């Protein structure tokens, strides 16, 4: 909006502005190991104690 | 995969009425409905001055003093050729719902401009009769 | 329209002369000079910074 | 840089942007609020000026 | 010396205005960015103090 | 520029974001802005 | 349409003010922009003609065509309104000019600087501690044969005649208008165009129509001719000792009136407006922008 | 060879005659060094021509025009009233 002047002054006529602002896409990844020895014997079932 | 819009906002451009703030406390208004034709207001002041045993009269006159503001809001031949129109086809009655909406905004920010210049003027005719404090300190 | 712009007026004389009979109100002011043959030239002004 | 014979008094201006506090008294001004009446100005060609 | 906010998101987004090394014994040219944070109004404003 | 003058169901919020905008958009704080004044400031036909 | 250009004065005014500038009602006046409102300064051709002894007349011209015009009509205390004058519209203009130019029917008027006196046309406005004065509005051949006294006494100033020169002679009555001294660099530079003008003139120009006057002076003698006073120009003699020829005349005659056209455009300064039905009992005329 | 400018003012008839001799004053001055005007027909410094008018405000408007290949700069004048005048030499 504006405000009408008394003054002769150049009137700004209905001024309205479309800014955009862009997603910041940033990852995060971590590296998490597991052996396989004790990864074998997660599939069996145990019998002996 | 896609881009993704994430929602478009705008300012809802709230209307500041002139009793809405403190500064109409400053002026007692009143909506005088034919003010283009009044050429002239005075005001006459009968000041009875008493005395002191050990006669005056100060006749004043305060005249009154207009203030033309307006501003200029601006519309395309665009959207009123297709706003006196009918529309018929969907499309068509979604532009015509979009130029509607843009000339009542304009015409809603043209009267808004008038009740802000109106707030700018009674600012500026506060000030033009406002000497500094360094003065009335010592004339008071 | 309040945010006002009152502007003041400063002066300040540049290589005035004292009388003959000089003196001084100090004590930690010591000149290489001989005091009463000595009048100023220039004038420091300290600026808005 | 020797003294010439006369001395000179350096006089200027300073601005000061000030944050000024405007007071007024209550019923100080009795005013007439006119008619917001809307007009057309110019007919340029592609767009009407109101 | 173009912008004045951009100046800004420059001084604030990369900070590259050829800054110092950290935690070595004589100061390199520092290279890889973002992983020492520094914040460097020297090469904002140009000055020394 | 990005900006796409498309209309819009725009949702309207009572945040003052236009505090200080012109002399800051002017300046470029933005990225990528566009000032429709005037004959412009409508919306676009589809 | 809706042209109404209310001047709000930022102070009051007197009533001998008011008197004064009820009588200029229907006067032409310019005004700064274009605009709703808008406050006394740039209003008038006060500006540029300030309270000296010195003017400068197409300076004034330069800001006549730069700036708009608008006709007084309502003049209040504190504020006075005005109606432009936008072309495509047509209004009425009345004749309320003191120096009284009888106007002709269906002619073309012409505004033009004040050039009978700053005091004559003129309003003093103390109050708003600025001054307004008024363009004079005269038809357009009086308007020329001002345009060209002014520029022959300011050609004429190294040479001496004065009141021969210094005041216009109409119908109605002759006047006598203020005479500066130097318009400075833009009277010259319009003297500069005009001797580029007139130096390209007597370069192209034929020579058989010299040959008919030659002969025709000792042939006939007219109101076109008496002013040669019966003698011949020298020049006549040493051009027309060539012969003719036809060819190179509808050469000369083909940039005559090409160079004509523009030199007819250099007296179009200050805008112009076209009348129509002026009435000699009203003393108003339908009259549009030309 | 012959060039065809355009110039925007916000001026007169009477103005733009005056000032467009102005500023082709260096080029008058050259096209008579470098060629003297042997004949009479070439004196003609050209001419100048109104197209119409526009808004002095929103006046030109800078833009871009895209080819396939490149792009130009190009001003863009919007709203504006065509009206077309004959042509009045500039000498």
């Amino acid at each position: 909006p504006t405000i009408a002047h008394g003054d002769g002054r150049r009137p700004s006529k209905q001024r309205t502005f479309i800014v955009v602002k862009n997603c910041h896409k940033h990852h995060i990844s971590t590296e998490m190991e597991l052996s396989m020895l004790d990864l074998e014997i997660l599939h069996s079932i145990p019998e002996t104690p | 995969k896609f881009e993704v819009l994430l929602g478009v906002y705008t300012n809802a451009i709230q209307y500041v009425r002139f009793l809405e703030t403190a500064l109409a406390v400053s002026c007692v208004n009143t909506e005088f409905k034919d003010l283009s034709r009044m050429t002239d207001g005075k005001i006459q002041f009968r000041i009875s001055v008493p005395t002191i045993a050990h006669q005056r009269t100060f006749i004043v006159v305060k005249n009154c003093h207009k203030h033309h503001i307006s501003t200029e809001m601006e519309l395309s031949m665009l959207d009123l050729e297709i706003l006196h129109s009918i529309p018929e086809t969907p499309v068509e009655y979604a532009e015509y719902v979009g130029a509607v909406k843009t000339v009542a905004s304009a015409l809603q920010f043209g009267v808004d401009a008038l009740e802000r210049g109106l707030i700018n003027t009674v600012l500026s005719v506060k000030l033009r009769h406002a000497p500094p404090m360094f003065i009335l300190q010592t004339l008071a | 329209p309040l945010n006002r712009r009152m502007q003041y007026s400063y002066y300040f004389p540049v290589g005035l002369f004292m009388p003959n009979p000089k003196y001084t109100t100090s004590a930690a002011i010591k000149m290489l000079d001989n005091p009463t043959q000595q009048l100023p030239v220039e004038a420091w002004i300290v600026n808005k910074n | 840089k020797i003294h010439p014979g006369v001395a000179m008094t350096v006089v200027r201006t300073d601005e000061i942007l000030s944050e000024n506090i405007l007071f007024s008294s209550r019923a100080s001004t009795s005013m007439f609020i006119g008619t917001p009446n809307v007009s057309r100005r110019e007919a340029r060609v592609d767009a009407v000026t109101f | 010396n173009r912008g004045l906010y951009n100046m800004v998101n420059e001084y604030s987004q990369r900070l590259g205005g050829h800054p110092a090394t950290s935690n070595t014994e004589v100061q390199f040219v520092v290279i890889a960015g973002t992983d020492v944070f520094l914040e460097q109004p020297c090469s904002f404003l140009q000055e020394a103090f | 520029e990005g900006v796409e003058n498309r209309p819009f169901p725009y949702l309207t919020v009572d945040a003052d974001l236009l505090s200080n905008l012109r002399q800051s958009a002017a300046e470029g704080l933005f990225h990528s802005f566009d000032l429709l004044v005037g004959k412009d400031a409508r919306e676009a036909g589809i | 349409m809706d042209l109404k250009v209310v001047v709000s004065l930022s102070s009051r005014l007197y009533t001998d003010e008011i008197a004064k500038m009820q009588q200029r009602i229907g006067c032409i006046l310019p005004l700064a922009s274009t605009h709703g409102t808008q406050n006394v300064q740039g209003l008038g051709l006060g500006q540029v003609y300030s309270l000296e002894t010195v003017p400068d007349y197409v300076s004034m011209y330069n800001y006549l065509s730069d700036c708009t015009l608008a006709v007084l009509d309502e003049v209040s205390v504190d504020s006075l309104i005005l109606t432009k004058i936008v072309p495509g519209q047509t209004y009425a203009i009345k004749n309320k000019y003191q120096p009284f130019f009888q106007w002709h029917g269906t002619g073309s008027l012409s505004v033009m600087p004040p050039v009978f006196g700053r005091e004559h046309a003129t309003v003093k406005l103390e109050s708003n501690d600025v001054d307004i004065v008024f363009p004079m509005v005269l038809p357009t051949p009086i308007a020329e044969e001002v345009l060209q006294k002014i520029l022959l006494f300011n050609v004429y100033s190294r040479v001496v005649v004065h009141m021969h020169l210094g005041s216009v002679s109409y119908l109605g009555h002759h006047y006598e208008l203020a005479l500066p001294e130097v318009p400075g660099p833009l009277g010259l530079a319009l003297l500069d165009n005009l001797s580029l003008y007139f130096c390209i003139m007597v370069t192209l120009l034929p020579r058989a129509s010299m040959r008919l006057v030659r002969g025709l002076i000792r042939h006939e003698h007219h109101d076109l001719l008496n002013l040669f006073q019966e003698m011949v120009p020298d020049e006549i003699a040493r051009i027309d000792l060539d012969d003719l020829s036809v060819a190179d005349d509808l050469s000369r005659m083909r940039v005559m009136m090409t160079y004509l056209q523009s030199l007819a455009s250099l007296f179009n300064l200050g805008p112009r407006l076209a009348t129509a039905a002026y009435s000699q009992e009203t003393l108003t005329a339908t009259c549009w922008l030309r | 060879g012959p060039r065809f400018t355009f110039f925007q003012s916000s001026r007169g008839h009477c103005q733009i005659m005056n000032i467009l001799r102005i500023y082709y004053s260096p080029s008058i001055m050259h096209r008579y060094a470098v060629v003297q005007p042997l004949h009479i027909e070439e004196l003609t410094f050209g001419a100048v021509a109104c197209l119409g008018t526009f808004s002095a405000t929103d006046g030109w408007r800078r833009s871009a025009f895209n080819y396939r290949g490149s792009s130009l700069p190009v001003v863009e004048i919007d709203s504006f009233y065509s009206n077309v005048s004959d042509w009045e030499v500039i000498l």
